[PDB]
């Protein structure tokens, strides 16, 4: 299954000029564009190899998509302060997400729209592409605006097809680093604590995409309440990394396995110190 | 309003060696609102020309960056990361353990 | 390909 997902971030600062705006677009794990008012020169610009190749054209288009929704999102901004009677001295947040999921078999499986207000759930796209869920009163507010005005029409009409249709191109011409999974490169430390007590720790390096599980097993049995893992966090040239610790009694090490499972093995992984 | 406070992360982009070019990374996620304030240390002083990637969130919402440096590691050579945000009374500073 | 502006504001 791949994906095209795209992240919008605005927020107000009341006093010192008008709200900032920020865009990045990924297509699986793997960062392409990234728009951001405040920027010295505020236009689309490039993070992957394979859209460094579209031509000005379509950088142009893409940097006059994000200034007009840089505009509409400050209105946006203005709309919600009023729909909670908020003070006009106070910085507010508003979030976006949407994208389009390209099934295992290459069609159209999923969509989405979702928003958020100051960190919130505010209003959501259904499954269905066709209904809302609002959090409260303020945004059953935008919900009756835009089912009158068929929002929901138009955003369906774009995650069905147009954002398909840049996904799979994306897909063709990044083939070769979006379509292959890099496998973890593992292995294992060992820490004493105390005259009775020391930390296994397994490690993950170097895998493509992000999702992965890493556990520890004592005889062969799983054990998730006491194992410490960490969010797994980018190491910067594309790939990812994660690790997952126990303490364990001195002198039972060799009663502990650590079970990697990721895309790119073909077996899951058992490892031992 | 949501008022979350940041986890962060100070680690290499490849197993650190003595001697060999590398990348020094801090890792911060889970905040919000976003204004942060991100500092990578050497020796205890701020390091220049440090990189960062563009502000994204999470399924919750929540925000991450990733700061980001060239360095080539030594046997005494002491960095660490200072992280402020509206949820800190005082700036937070992670040092870097390589040995984990 | 990003999408463009909707129908409305919020």
């Amino acid at each position: 299954s791949h994906s095209m997902r795209y992240f919008y971030t605005a927020v107000s600062r009341p006093g010192r000029g008008e709200p900032r705006f920020i865009a990045v677009g990924y297509v699986d794990d793997t960062q392409f564009v990234q728009f951001d008012s405040d920027a010295a020169s505020p236009r689309g610009e490039p993070r992957a190899p394979w859209v460094e190749q579209e031509g000005p054209e379509y950088w142009d288009r893409e940097t006059q998509k994000y200034k007009r929704q840089a505009q509409t999102d400050r209105v946006s901004l203005r709309n919600l302060r009023g729909y909670y009677n908020q003070s006009e001295a106070g910085s507010h947040t508003l979030q976006r997400m949407y994208g389009c999921d390209l099934g295992p078999d290459g069609r159209l499986l999923r969509g989405y729209n979702q928003f958020a207000y100051d960190g919130k759930d505010y209003i959501a796209l259904n499954e269905d592409l066709r209904s809302w869920t609002a959090a409260d009163k303020a945004a059953q507010i935008t919900q009756r605006k835009w089912e009158a005005a068929r929002e929901a029409e138009q955003r369906r009409a774009y995650l069905e097809g147009t954002c398909v249709e840049w996904l799979r191109r994306y897909l063709e011409n990044g083939k070769k680093t979006l379509q292959r999974a890099e496998h973890p490169k593992t292995h294992v430390t060992h820490h004493p604590v105390s005259d009775h007590e020391a930390t296994l720790r397994c490690w993950a390096l170097g895998f493509y995409p992000a999702e992965i599980t890493l556990t520890w097993q004592r005889d062969g049995e799983d054990q998730t309440q006491d194992t410490e893992l960490v969010e797994t966090r980018p190491a910067g040239d594309g790939t990812f990394q994660k690790w997952a610790a126990v303490v364990v009694p001195s002198g039972e090490e060799q009663r502990y396995t650590c079970h990697v499972q990721h895309e790119g093995l073909p077996e899951p992984l058992t490892l031992r110190w | 309003m949501i008022q979350r406070t940041p986890k962060i992360q100070v680690y290499s982009r490849h197993p650190a060696e003595n001697g060999k070019s590398n990348f020094l990374n801090c890792y911060v996620s889970g905040f919000h609102p976003s204004d942060i304030e991100v500092d990578l240390l050497k020796n205890g002083e701020r390091i220049e020309k440090v990189e960062h990637s563009d502000l994204s969130f999470s399924k919750d919402w929540s925000f991450y960056l990733l700061y980001y440096t060239e360095f080539t590691p030594t046997e005494k050579d002491e960095y660490a990361c200072r992280v402020n945000h509206v949820t800190l009374s005082q700036p937070k500073i992670v040092k870097w353990d390589r040995d984990m | 390909g990003a999408d463009g502006v909707g129908k409305s504001a919020l």
